[PDB]
């Protein structure tokens, strides 16, 4: 075996960094208690929600 | 103050913080390279001994 | 005994590699969850899998 490079480690490692960051977005998702927490996640909603907003106050 | 405070440490974070996972893999193959490497090493210290066989 | 070749070595390092080569496509099976990572575990499924995805979003 190629003892110079691990390959399965690599791809494991990715993929549990990838999987990280989804469960610190859920994580902060829950934390907040809001759907859109941070921008980019819906622009136009996030936009309506804003009017709307202003629209109740 | 809060949010560019918690933004701020992320992003320093993101640059001098270690990922663990990331290179304790490297950490490995880099103790079973340096066993091979002693093991090759002991293995051609005795190399020469076959010319004893002439004298 | 022929030495200046080791059939059984050969044959041993093939079965071994191809050994290693199969626990190493195992092993992001179980890394990722997922049955299909790589297209070519299979087609129809991947295809069907993807149409339903955009579906169920």
């Amino acid at each position: 075996m190629i003892i110079n490079h691990n390959l399965a480690a690599i791809n494991s490692h990715r993929v549990l960094k990838f999987q990280n960051e989804e469960v610190s977005k859920n994580m902060e998702k829950l934390s907040s208690g809001m759907r859109i927490n941070r921008a980019g996640d819906d622009a136009s909603g996030l936009a309506v929600s804003e009017k709307m907003r202003t629209q109740v106050n | 103050l809060m949010n560019a405070y918690e933004n701020t440490q992320a992003s320093e974070s993101r640059i001098r913080d270690a990922d663990m996972a990331e290179e304790t893999v490297a950490f490995t193959k880099n103790q079973i390279l340096v066993q091979s490497g002693t093991a090759m090493l002991a293995q051609a210290n005795v190399r020469p001994q076959g010319v004893l066989s002439l004298l």
